[PDB]
């Protein structure tokens, strides 16, 4: 009850954090590890697991 | 109103849900006014004013 104190909203909302996580997930599923070291190179998932 | 010989409400620590002791008794809420700080967004003096 506003007793001289307040909370500030986080700069990134929950929706944007979820979007970041989903982007990381899609990158690590459809592009293996190379998407974190330059351009994202597609590769079939069984070959990535190999 | 809630009970005769005890009427001054307070929910957690300081809300004090009563004026002090109205002769009409009975209580609604407590929120006269409540406001916070300010901040200024500036792009830089050497860029604009
Ligand atoms: C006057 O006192 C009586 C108490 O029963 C009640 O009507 C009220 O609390 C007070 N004010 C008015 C306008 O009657
Ligand atoms: C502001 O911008 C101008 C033009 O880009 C630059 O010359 C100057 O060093 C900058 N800083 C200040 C404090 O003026």
């Amino acid at each position: 009850k506003f007793n001289g104190l307040t909370v500030l909203p986080p700069l990134l909302t929950d929706e944007m954090i979820a979007q970041y996580t989903s982007a990381l997930l899609a990158g690590t599923i459809t592009s293996g590890w190379t998407f974190g070291a330059g351009p994202a190179l597609q590769i079939p998932f069984p070959m990535q697991m190999a | 109103k809630f009970l005769p010989f005890q009427q001054f409400g307070r929910d957690i620590a300081d809300t004090t849900d009563a004026v002090r002791d109205p002769q009409t008794l009975e209580i609604l809420d407590i929120t006269p006014c409540s406001f916070g700080g300010v901040s200024v967004i500036t792009p830089g003096t050497n860029t604009s004013n």
